[PDB]
């Protein structure tokens, strides 16, 4: 992927909304955040008919 | 370690690791009693109906 592609030194930087975990950052560094998030579950809409 | 904040000064003098919790500024005011809005008898109903 994307990583794959910058380890095979096609690209110099990354741009995108990448995360910061372990695994990843074990093999590049990750600079400061600029932006904090989280993870949650979207669905939808119940809308009752009753 | 503790409740240091990590800023553009202390970060140039002193190595800091990756960040474990968010943090920011934020203004602390008391609870102000709010207000009813006027013609609550429309409320249950629309202005085309």
């Amino acid at each position: 992927g994307m990583m794959g592609e910058l380890l095979s030194g096609q690209a110099d930087m990354i741009v995108a909304p990448l995360t910061i975990n372990n695994e990843r950052a074990q093999y590049i560094e990750f600079s400061k955040p600029f932006k904090y998030q989280g993870l949650t579950i979207l669905v939808k809409k119940e809308i009752p008919r009753s | 370690v503790g409740s240091l904040t990590i800023n553009e000064e202390r970060s140039e003098v002193v190595d800091f690791s990756v960040p474990f919790i968010e943090t920011g500024i934020s203004v602390m005011v008391s609870r102000s009693n709010g207000t009813v809005s006027p013609s609550a008898f429309l409320e249950p109903f629309s202005a085309d109906v």
